[PDB]
């Protein structure tokens, strides 16, 4: 994630659901595929 | 004459993504001496760029029950599935998962400890009844890559031998049981002949068949060709999953969010063309309605571009601050892929396939089947797994998650398969001293290959051809002009010209064999779809649009004749391909239904697709 990096968390623990160690970032799937960086990973 | 090294192993393993490496590591653990033959370093297999998820119904977000995933499974194979693999598979996943954590895969966790999960694929609780479950679990933003670190890191302690850069060109079959593989050392030439009681096949898929697809250049369905050449079946080749929104040029699929975000899809004529096809839902149209009207678009003329092969993905209309916080990223890989800036340009998009549900046929455990007067049969000696295989756990359509489940569950199934049939050190069953020699032949014609067409011209032929006959818009006429197309290209592969003559590092040599196996998929995947007249999950006709079961499950079952075999699709494809001259033969296998218990997860009778 070079020139618009995916937000890391502190501790790796989303400060919203509390998951650690998890996606970076927005939830990858708000819009019902995985997504990262606007590319589907899978869906 | 070819430099010719023997050797000898307990097991071979062809290939080194999540399947090969899964069923290599537990043979080694189990103490078989065990070869893994891979082409590509192993933590450079496709199964690398898999970031996403993995499903398995652990209820650690609320109650499940791996039986619920059974059910999204069968349901989502539009009854193609064969219905023992999936139970096998929806019933060990808690098991592989947790497996895989104490293999040291960081699966993301909640703050109660537990692996975390995601809803994810339609995904449902109570046999679709019961709303959306949450079993997708993944590690940080690198599912894949870690499965491969763990399970590559994992096996070294226990002496895995690595044939890295090694090309498999063939099956060692003698008499109908595998004896092992004929390889390519890439870096110098020679040739090996690695003899094993057992051989396992995880050679990934053959996306590049096609001229836009998810996988690097490398996808090229050489396991599957290596099962063509031996004379047995290949399966449901025809069944390939796409999704609408692939960057032109690249294959990198872009989130239906940019749809949602705002983005609207745009032809050569400017006009948002959704509006036409999907009036209410417009760009948010379901993405085989989205796929489809792409295509349309395409094929009546209004694609963009020099070649007008593809349409346009517009976002310059949104404010670049909605951009940089809705859809953070699609700046960067928009240029990284397209070279286009997003708050000016559209972004070239077109049909993309993903995934192959199609591929060697197996039964539950691995093993790799031919059908034989009607009867499904075991290869000794032969089994498959991953994305090559076909189980068949996704038949005519795979649910997002379960791509990387079924290569750590069909790659352990091997593995088990294989110890409680055998023992290290059991007897390797010898090879005729010949045994090979029609690889070679072929190498050493490509290698002084002197026609005229190039490789790399062929293979786009045969790409364009796909994309444009056997893609996501299939009708009788375009798939038979395309089976002509294609069965013309196979004839053009005695014309091809090579460059490299050399012996070190002969990567032309490898793209023709390459191509060779390419076209083999090609042939299946079209010739199957202009014979399959139904339309079921991912393959879409536009001449024959209802699913043709033995029965109409529209209506009540009390009082329908049953249809004959014969007489409905509800059957796997099998073909095969005499590589000398390019005839295709297919014939059909039973889906299997029945489970592996009835009265621990009950056989799903098929139902109208709901949409
Ligand atoms: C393309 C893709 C797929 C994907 C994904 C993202 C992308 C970009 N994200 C996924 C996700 O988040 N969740 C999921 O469930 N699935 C996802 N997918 C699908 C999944 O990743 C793939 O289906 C899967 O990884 C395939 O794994 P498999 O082990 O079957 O295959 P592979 O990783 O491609 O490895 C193939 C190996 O075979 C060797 N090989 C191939 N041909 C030869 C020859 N001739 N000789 C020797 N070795 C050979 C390759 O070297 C490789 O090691
Ligand atoms: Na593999
Ligand atoms: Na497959």
């Amino acid at each position: 994630l070079e020139k618009e990096p995916l937000e890391k968390f502190p501790d790796d623990v989303n400060p919203v659901t509390k998951e650690k160690g998890g996606p970076r970032g927005p939830e990858p799937t708000r819009y019902g595929d995985w997504e990262r960086k606007g590319r589907c990973i899978d869906f | 004459q070819y430099p010719v090294v023997d050797h000898e192993f307990d097991a071979v393993v062809v290939g080194a993504g999540g399947a090969g490496l899964r069923a290599a590591f537990g043979l080694s653990e189990a103490g078989f001496n065990t070869a893994c033959v891979t082409k590509l370093f192993p933590t450079r297999s496709h199964t690398v760029a898999a970031q996403g998820g993995i499903n398995a119904a652990l209820g650690n977000m609320e109650e499940d029950n791996w039986r619920w995933h059974f059910y999204d499974t069968v349901k989502g194979s539009d009854w193609l599935g064969d219905q023992d693999a999936i139970h096998y598979m929806t019933e060990q996943a808690p098991a592989a998962v947790v497996e895989l954590e104490n293999y040291g895969m960081p699966f993301s966790r909640t703050e109660d400890g537990k692996i975390y999960q995601r809803a994810f694929g339609g995904q449902s609780l109570k046999f679709g009844k019961g709303g959306q479950a949450h079993r997708c679990c993944c590690v940080a933003d690198r599912t894949g890559h870690s499965l491969l670190h763990t399970l590559y890191g994992r096996s070294l302690r226990y002496d895995t031998s690595y044939f890295v850069e090694y090309f498999a060109l063939d099956l060692l079959m003698e008499n109908g049981e595998c004896r092992g593989v004929i390889a390519l050392c890439i870096e110098d030439g020679s040739i090996h002949r690695i003899r094993a009681k057992n051989t396992v096949v995880a050679t990934g898929g053959y996306g590049r068949t096609y001229f836009s697809c998810t996988s690097a250049h490398t996808s090229t369905g050489d396991g599957t060709a290596m099962i063509t050449r031996a004379g047995l079946p290949c399966q449901d080749l025809e069944f390939v999953q796409f999704h609408p929104t692939g960057i032109y040029g690249a294959g990198c699929l872009i989130t239906e969010g940019c749809r949602g975000e705002g983005g609207i899809l745009i032809n050569s004529q400017g006009e948002r063309f959704m509006e036409r096809y999907a009036p209410v839902a417009k760009d948010l149209a379901s993405r085989d309605v989205v796929s489809r009207s792409m295509t349309l678009e395409i094929r009546e003329g209004r694609g963009c571009g020099p070649e007008k092969d593809h349409v346009y993905l517009q976002l310059h209309h949104l404010p670049p601050e909605q951009l940089a916080t809705r859809l953070p990223g699609i700046s960067e890989t928009a240029m990284i892929f397209a070279g286009v800036d997003v708050t000016k340009e559209p972004i070239p998009v077109l049909p993309t396939v993903h995934y192959n549900m199609g591929g060697i046929p197996t039964n539950y455990k691995g093993q790799v089947l031919r059908h034989v007067n009607g009867q499904d049969q075991i290869v000794p000696g032969l089994y498959a797994c991953g994305e090559a295989a076909c189980a068949s756990v996704h038949g005519a359509n795979r649910l997002g998650a379960n791509s990387l489940l079924d290569l750590v569950v069909f790659g352990r199934a091997c593995a088990l398969s294989i110890e409680e049939s055998c023992r290290p050190g059991d007897k390797v069953p010898p090879i005729k001293p010949n045994a090979g020699e029609e690889s070679v032949m072929n190498l050493d014609k490509l290698r002084f290959a002197d026609g005229s067409i190039r490789t790399s011209e062929l293979r786009l032929s045969m790409q364009k051809s796909m994309q444009n006959h056997a893609a996501v818009f299939r009708v009788g006429s375009v798939l038979q002009e395309g089976c002509g197309k294609i069965s013309k290209l196979y004839g053009d592969l005695k014309h091809l010209k090579t460059f490299d003559r050399g012996m070190v590092w002969n990567t032309d040599l490898v793209e023709t064999l390459e191509l060779q196996n390419l076209m083999l998929c090609a042939l299946q995947t079209i010739y199957g779809a202009e014979a399959r007249k139904e339309s079921r999950g991912a393959h879409a006709r536009e001449d024959y649009k209802v699913r043709i079961d033995e029965y109409d499950y529209s209506k009540p079952i009390q009082g329908q004749q049953k249809k004959p075999f014969e007489e409905h699709w509800r059957k796997h494809t099998l073909s095969y391909v005499d590589v000398g001259t390019g005839k295709v033969t297919l014939e059909y296998r039973p889906v299997i239904d029945k489970t592996l218990n009835e009265a621990d997860c009950a056989t799903v009778p098929p139902a109208i697709r709901s949409y």
